[PDB]
């Protein structure tokens, strides 16, 4: 079915907070509808689909997650099934148009090193820019915390995008660095 | 170091048993 929206995280030093907004039943019926009459709030989007649930990040007008999360589907909305505007299976990289009330981000243009990844949890851990793609977490966490924020932000000290998490680097179960699509290849990707 | 995706179960609190 479609994907559907089931909560926001909110961003404020950068901070965040989460709200659900749908409950299981609604969720699956939303799915095979298409449509969600909810109201849309912050940047962040907590996303969920019949079988998985993960994030979705709203860059310039865009609603943009992991390709292994949305796959090729729809996302739920108030004129029924929203089709992906972007579609780059070899970037893991979907986009819809962001719902109306989403609250975009802009891509950051500092090109500051020193990052912040916002979690599913709504915590906002610091992060140090290796290159292109790669992060090392400064604290590295269990894998399990960071679980279910694919497609969340990267988001420099300014709190513009930087890029959406896409896979943790893990030894023994310890998250230690993250791998993530860069706002560059979201701006390649639309023009 | 190696590649761990991080997809969680269905719903806003997915539940786990
Ligand atoms: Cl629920
Ligand atoms: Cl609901
Ligand atoms: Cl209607
Ligand atoms: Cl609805
Ligand atoms: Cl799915
Ligand atoms: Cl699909
Ligand atoms: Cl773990
Ligand atoms: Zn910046």
């Amino acid at each position: 079915g479609s994907v559907v929206i089931v909560g926001r995280i909110i961003l404020s030093p950068i901070t965040a907070y989460s709200q659900q907004t749908r409950g299981l039943l609604g969720c699956i019926i939303t799915s095979l509808t298409g449509r969600d009459r909810n109201q849309v709030e912050g940047e962040v989007q907590v996303v969920s689909t019949a079988t998985q649930s993960f994030l979705a990040t709203c860059v310039n007008g865009v609603c943009w997650t992991v390709y292994h999360g949305a796959g090729s589907k729809t996302l739920a909305g108030p004129k029924g099934p929203i089709t992906q505007m972007y579609t780059n299976v070899d970037q893991d990289l979907v986009g819809w148009q962001a719902p109306p009330g989403a609250r975009s981000l802009t891509p950051c243009t500092c090109g500051s090193s020193d990052l912040y990844l916002v979690t599913r949890h709504a915590d906002v851990i610091p992060v140090r820019r290796r290159g292109d793609s790669r992060g090392s977490l400064l604290s590295p966490r269990p894998v399990s915390y960071l679980k279910g924020s694919s497609g969340g932000p990267l988001l420099c000290p300014s709190g513009h995008a930087v890029g959406i998490f896409r896979a943790a680097v893990c030894t023994r179960g310890v998250a230690k660095a993250v791998d993530f699509v860069p706002v560059e290849s979201m701006e390649t990707t639309m023009r | 170091g190696r590649l761990v995706y991080l997809l969680d179960g269905p719903g806003y609190d997915p539940i786990h048993c």
